[PDB]
């Protein structure tokens, strides 16, 4: 079954796999931190 | 993509270009979800009101691309479609409800630094991330303005919008299989998908496991980047049991 | 912090067509 999909899905060779951040992913992470 | 920027090399390795054989033209975006399966919008393949009705042999896909037009030697890969699967309850007569389709590649594509599948959301990922104000990322080769084509893949980050605001913004009937995203007029920032971005992915990066998940498909919008209007996206998680049925029944 | 889309599944069991809206894409 497809289930979760590729065991390796969503980890980019040129970013996550090299421990490198892209130029704007921080903007997404910051938006996932709630206010007060 | 309006008010975005050039994607970085390797930034969206699941990005797929849907290319019409004859006459040659970029039809839509799409995404790679495994070595054999590509996800897109049903309306990219079937929309009679605009005389669109494509079969497997009418189209090809190009994977690993960055340039809109240049042949990318030893980087891009072309693939044929073995079968198209459109959601049997896709509503093309009205509002594009269930605007989702899967395309099976005839041969598996080799993964590389530039070609790699995106994840589909589990239930906890969806619950944790599909919240108003949380930003996703839209990519495509579509027009740069509503009225103008980019040299390379474009990217924009856009916040999910509260459902009542989405509904107030449009005369169309909004179903639970859709969500909307974009900045409000008071927020200052801008950005939207546009013509040619349809079928591409709206992705979010899980802060729990570092993986990118496809939460949306570029479905429709009233203009591009208009104040008080929002882009609409297929709610991928809500249709995930159909996706898995197609792959369970016809995948390998 | 408010749900943007429901966490459930589409199951078995009408208004203006999209193509009539000016500027639709
Ligand atoms: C799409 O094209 C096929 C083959 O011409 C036809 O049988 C089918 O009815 C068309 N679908 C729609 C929704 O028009
Ligand atoms: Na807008």
């Amino acid at each position: 079954t497809f289930g979760s999909g590729e065991a390796d899905c969503g980890l980019r060779p040129l970013f996550e796999k090299k421990s490198l951040e892209d130029k704007t992913e921080r903007e997404l992470l910051e938006s996932y931190i709630d206010g007060r | 993509i309006v008010e975005g920027s050039d994607a970085e090399i390797g930034m969206s390795p699941w990005q797929v270009m849907l290319f019409r054989k004859s006459p040659q033209e970029l039809l839509c975006g799409a995404s790679l979800i495994s070595d054999r399966w590509v996800l897109t919008a049903a309306h990219c393949l079937l929309y009679p009101p605009w005389d669109k009705n494509f079969t497997e042999n009418d189209l090809l896909v190009r994977i690993g691309k960055h340039s809109r037009t240049r042949y990318e030697r030893n980087i891009e890969k072309i693939s044929m479609l073995e079968k198209i699967y459109i959601h049997p309850r896709y509503n093309w007569r009205e509002n594009l409800d269930r605007d989702i389709a899967l395309m099976k590649l005839k041969k598996p594509v080799a993964f590389s630094d530039y070609i790699h599948p995106v994840c589909l959301p589990d239930r906890e990922t969806a619950a944790s991330l599909l919240q108003a104000g949380y930003k996703g990322r839209v990519t495509g080769w579509g027009n740069l303005k509503e009225t103008g084509q980019p040299s390379v893949l474009q990217v924009v980050n856009l916040p999910i919008v509260e459902r009542p605001v989405c509904k107030d913004s449009t005369r169309i009937r909004i179903t639970d299989n859709m969500f909307c995203a974009g900045y409000k007029p008071d927020e200052g920032k801008r950005g939207d998908a546009c013509e040619g971005d349809s079928g591409g992915p709206f992705v979010m990066k899980s802060p729990f496991n570092n993986r990118w998940y496809q939460m949306g498909i570029v479905s429709w919008g009233e203009g591009c980047d208009r104040d008080g209007k929002y882009g609409f996206y297929t709610h991928v998680f809500r249709l995930k049991k159909w996706i898995q049925k197609v792959i369970d029944q016809f995948g390998e | 912090g408010e749900p943007g889309a429901p966490i459930d599944y589409d199951e078995y069991g009408g208004g203006t067509p999209l193509h009539e809206i000016p500027g639709i894409r």
